[PDB]
Protein backbone atom coordinates (compact mmCIF):
# COMPACT_ATOMS: atom_id res chain seq x y z
CA UNK A 1 0.00 0.00 0.00
CA UNK A 2 1.22 3.14 -1.18
CA UNK A 3 -0.84 6.07 0.64
CA UNK A 4 -0.31 9.69 0.66
CA UNK A 5 -1.73 12.17 3.70
CA UNK A 6 -2.10 15.39 2.42
CA UNK A 7 -2.75 17.02 5.48
CA UNK A 8 -3.46 20.71 6.37
CA UNK A 9 -2.21 23.00 9.10
CA UNK A 10 -4.45 21.27 11.80
CA UNK A 11 -2.73 17.87 11.18
CA UNK A 12 -5.84 16.49 9.82
CA UNK A 13 -6.06 14.24 6.59
CA UNK A 14 -7.80 16.35 4.49
CA UNK A 15 -7.35 13.88 1.41
CA UNK A 16 -6.01 10.73 0.92
CA UNK A 17 -4.19 9.98 -2.42
CA UNK A 18 -3.96 6.21 -3.39
CA UNK A 19 0.20 6.16 -5.22
CA UNK A 20 -0.40 2.36 -6.09
CA UNK A 21 -3.84 0.42 -6.77
CA UNK A 22 -3.14 -1.70 -3.46
CA UNK A 23 -3.66 1.44 -1.24
CA UNK A 24 -7.11 2.08 -2.72
CA UNK A 25 -8.60 -0.95 -0.41
CA UNK A 26 -6.62 0.32 2.99
CA UNK A 27 -8.06 3.46 2.07
CA UNK A 28 -11.73 2.03 1.93
CA UNK A 29 -11.31 0.67 5.27
CA UNK A 30 -9.22 3.48 7.14
CA UNK A 31 -11.25 6.22 5.85
CA UNK A 32 -8.67 8.99 6.60
CA UNK A 33 -10.23 11.76 5.26
CA UNK A 34 -11.33 14.15 7.89
CA UNK A 35 -9.18 12.26 10.40
CA UNK A 36 -6.35 13.88 12.17
CA UNK A 37 -2.84 12.63 11.28
CA UNK A 38 -2.21 10.09 14.74
CA UNK A 39 -5.56 7.86 13.84
CA UNK A 40 -5.32 8.30 9.78
CA UNK A 41 -1.94 6.57 9.87
CA UNK A 42 -2.49 4.45 12.22
CA UNK A 43 -5.56 3.56 10.45
CA UNK A 44 -3.15 2.77 7.01
CA UNK A 45 -0.71 0.31 9.23
CA UNK A 46 -3.58 -1.17 11.08
CA UNK A 47 -5.58 -2.15 7.72
CA UNK A 48 -2.28 -3.26 6.03
CA UNK A 49 -1.33 -5.92 8.71
CA UNK A 50 -5.33 -7.24 8.77
CA UNK A 51 -5.42 -7.19 4.44
CA UNK A 52 -2.03 -9.81 5.12
CA UNK A 53 0.45 -6.84 3.68
CA UNK A 54 2.57 -6.90 6.15
CA UNK A 55 3.07 -9.36 8.82
CA UNK A 56 3.63 -8.19 12.56
CA UNK A 57 7.01 -9.96 12.74
CA UNK A 58 8.41 -8.27 9.75
CA UNK A 59 7.02 -5.02 8.80
CA UNK A 60 8.79 -2.26 7.76
CA UNK A 61 6.48 0.99 6.91
CA UNK A 62 8.74 3.87 4.96
CA UNK A 63 7.25 7.66 6.30
CA UNK A 64 8.08 10.14 3.73
CA UNK A 65 7.12 13.69 4.60
CA UNK A 66 6.68 16.84 2.50
CA UNK A 67 6.00 20.61 3.63
CA UNK A 68 4.12 21.52 0.63
CA UNK A 69 3.80 25.12 1.19
CA UNK A 70 0.43 26.11 2.30
CA UNK A 71 1.52 27.40 5.52
CA UNK A 72 5.37 28.69 6.37
CA UNK A 73 4.79 31.97 8.22
CA UNK A 74 8.93 32.20 8.28
CA UNK A 75 10.73 29.52 10.30
CA UNK A 76 7.27 27.49 11.20
CA UNK A 77 7.88 24.20 8.63
CA UNK A 78 11.37 24.01 10.00
CA UNK A 79 9.89 23.00 13.35
CA UNK A 80 6.89 21.85 11.27
CA UNK A 81 8.10 18.81 9.99
CA UNK A 82 9.70 17.42 13.15
CA UNK A 83 6.16 17.80 14.82
CA UNK A 84 5.19 15.68 11.63
CA UNK A 85 8.33 13.40 11.84
CA UNK A 86 7.97 12.81 15.45
CA UNK A 87 4.17 11.83 15.08
CA UNK A 88 5.40 9.55 11.87
CA UNK A 89 7.23 7.36 14.52
CA UNK A 90 4.80 7.51 17.21
CA UNK A 91 1.65 6.06 15.55
CA UNK A 92 4.38 3.13 14.42
CA UNK A 93 5.24 2.55 17.88
CA UNK A 94 1.50 2.81 17.81
CA UNK A 95 1.03 -0.06 15.54
CA UNK A 96 3.79 -1.43 16.83
CA UNK A 97 5.82 -1.90 13.97
CA UNK A 98 9.22 -1.15 12.37
CA UNK A 99 9.83 2.51 10.55
CA UNK A 100 12.30 4.44 8.10
CA UNK A 101 11.67 7.47 7.82
CA UNK A 102 13.32 9.90 5.19
CA UNK A 103 11.76 13.58 5.01
CA UNK A 104 11.02 14.15 1.42
CA UNK A 105 11.18 17.77 -0.04
CA UNK A 106 8.67 19.31 -2.31
CA UNK A 107 10.51 18.77 -5.66
CA UNK A 108 10.90 15.53 -4.38
CA UNK A 109 7.58 15.22 -4.24
CA UNK A 110 6.45 16.20 -7.67
CA UNK A 111 9.12 14.13 -8.58
CA UNK A 112 7.36 10.83 -6.85
CA UNK A 113 4.41 11.12 -8.42
CA UNK A 114 6.29 11.25 -11.89
CA UNK A 115 8.01 8.19 -11.47
CA UNK A 116 4.16 6.66 -10.32
CA UNK A 117 5.20 6.48 -6.51
CA UNK A 118 4.26 7.38 -3.08
CA UNK A 119 7.24 9.39 -2.00
CA UNK A 120 8.14 7.00 0.54
CA UNK A 121 8.72 4.57 -2.39
CA UNK A 122 10.59 7.09 -4.23
CA UNK A 123 12.86 8.52 -0.79
CA UNK A 124 14.43 5.01 -0.87
CA UNK A 125 14.27 4.50 -4.76
CA UNK A 126 16.68 7.50 -4.99
CA UNK A 127 18.42 6.52 -1.87
CA UNK A 128 19.10 2.81 -3.45
CA UNK A 129 19.49 4.18 -7.69
CA UNK A 130 22.21 6.40 -5.93
CA UNK A 131 24.01 3.57 -3.68
CA UNK A 132 24.70 1.73 -6.78
CA UNK A 133 21.54 -0.82 -5.98
CA UNK A 134 19.87 -1.40 -9.31
CA UNK A 135 16.58 -0.17 -9.32
CA UNK A 136 14.20 0.24 -12.14
CA UNK A 137 10.72 2.04 -11.24
CA UNK A 138 8.63 -1.78 -12.19
CA UNK A 139 11.17 -2.73 -9.34
CA UNK A 140 10.13 0.28 -7.28
CA UNK A 141 5.84 -0.48 -8.22
CA UNK A 142 6.46 -4.20 -7.05
CA UNK A 143 9.58 -4.93 -4.88
CA UNK A 144 8.86 -4.54 -0.74
CA UNK A 145 9.80 -2.01 1.33
CA UNK A 146 11.70 -4.65 3.35
CA UNK A 147 13.13 -5.86 -0.30
CA UNK A 148 14.73 -2.25 -0.66
CA UNK A 149 15.82 -1.65 3.08
CA UNK A 150 17.52 -5.47 2.99
CA UNK A 151 19.43 -3.90 0.01
CA UNK A 152 20.72 -0.78 1.37
CA UNK A 153 22.05 -2.76 4.21
CA UNK A 154 24.03 -5.43 2.18
CA UNK A 155 25.03 -2.56 -0.29
CA UNK A 156 25.64 0.52 0.66
CA UNK A 157 28.37 2.57 -1.21
CA UNK A 158 27.09 6.51 -1.57
CA UNK A 159 25.55 9.52 0.52
CA UNK B 1 -2.78 22.21 2.98
CA UNK B 2 0.28 21.95 4.77
CA UNK B 3 2.04 18.64 4.54
CA UNK B 4 2.05 15.40 2.10
CA UNK B 5 2.62 12.10 4.44
CA UNK B 6 3.57 9.40 1.76
CA UNK B 7 3.19 6.00 3.61
CA UNK B 8 4.81 2.95 1.89
CA UNK B 9 3.87 -0.44 3.55
CA UNK B 10 4.58 -3.89 2.03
Amino acid sequence: PSIGLVIDKKEKVIDAKPLNNDAKPILDEAAPKDMPLYDALSKILDISKKNGYINSADNIVLFSASINSGRNNVSESDKGIQEIISTLKDVAKDAGVKFEIIPSTEEDRQKALDQNLSMGRYAIYVKAVEEGVNLNLEDARNLSVSEILGKLEHHHHHH
Amino acid sequence: MYAYIDVDIN
